[PDB]
């Protein structure tokens, strides 16, 4: 009982260790298989902000009335 | 009559008047496609570190 008090941890303490260990990465499991299914998906159709290679770029593109009429 | 037309009077960049209105689409054109939904809004802290492996926070 002595050494149980002295140099030991309670069962609840690791009780709820376990519990909120499970808890955390549950959370990072679940995170992590979104984070793969959304970066397929978006590589698939491109929607996302991600992978966007660089198109061109329209601000330099400045019209004006050139010299000829049919451009 | 007919004094000449002095230099550099055949320049000078010039309004006109017209009948017919101006048109729209001068190129025979369709609508831009889809426009990106842009992600806007002010950051929450990352969730749970790197989601590396290991070494959480």
């Amino acid at each position: 009982r002595w050494i149980a008090r002295t140099f030991f941890d309670a069962p609840e303490k690791n009780y709820e260790r376990t519990m909120a260990i499970l808890q955390i990465e549950s959370e990072k499991a679940e995170l992590r298989l979104k984070e793969l299914e959304v970066r397929r998906l978006m590589r698939a159709k491109g929607d996302g902000p991600w992978f966007q290679y660089p198109t061109i770029d329209k601000a330099l593109i400045d019209h004006s009335p050139k010299a000829t009429p049919d451009n | 009559g007919w004094v000449r037309p002095d230099l550099g009077e055949l320049s000078k960049v010039t309004k006109v008047k017209t009948d017919r209105p101006l048109p729209e689409n001068p190129y025979h054109s369709r609508a831009r496609p889809e426009p990106n939904p842009e992600v806007e809004g002010d950051l929450k802290p990352a969730r749970h570190g790197s989601r590396l492996f290991f070494w959480t926070m």
